[PDB]
């Protein structure tokens, strides 16, 4: 998430095994870090 | 007042006369390109 240029970040990590469906259960992410960021994103690429 | 610091005379002081738009809250543009004041495409032209 981006607001005025204060990046969040939120996360979660869980032990699962499905195939290729998201899991059913139900479970919140918890804020992370927050950076003044001064740039409105459009555009992202994941990086490998 | 900063006159007996920033005045030399000194010009290097510079602030955007024209734009397109009006900036959001706490907002910065650097754009250096021609202001098209007019229909005349002002690609490099002046």
């Amino acid at each position: 998430k981006n607001i005025d240029g204060y990046f969040k970040i939120y996360s979660k990590h869980t032990p699962i095994n499905l195939v290729r469906d998201l899991p059913q259960g139900f479970s919140a992410l918890e804020p992370l870090v927050d950076l003044p960021i001064g740039i409105n994103i459009t555009r992202f690429q994941t990086l490998l | 007042n900063s006159n007996n610091l920033d005045s030399k005379g000194n010009y290097n002081y510079l602030y955007r006369l024209f734009r397109k738009s009006n900036l959001k809250p706490f907002e910065r543009d650097i754009s250096t390109e021609i202001y098209q004041a007019g229909s005349t495409p002002c690609n490099g032209v002046k």
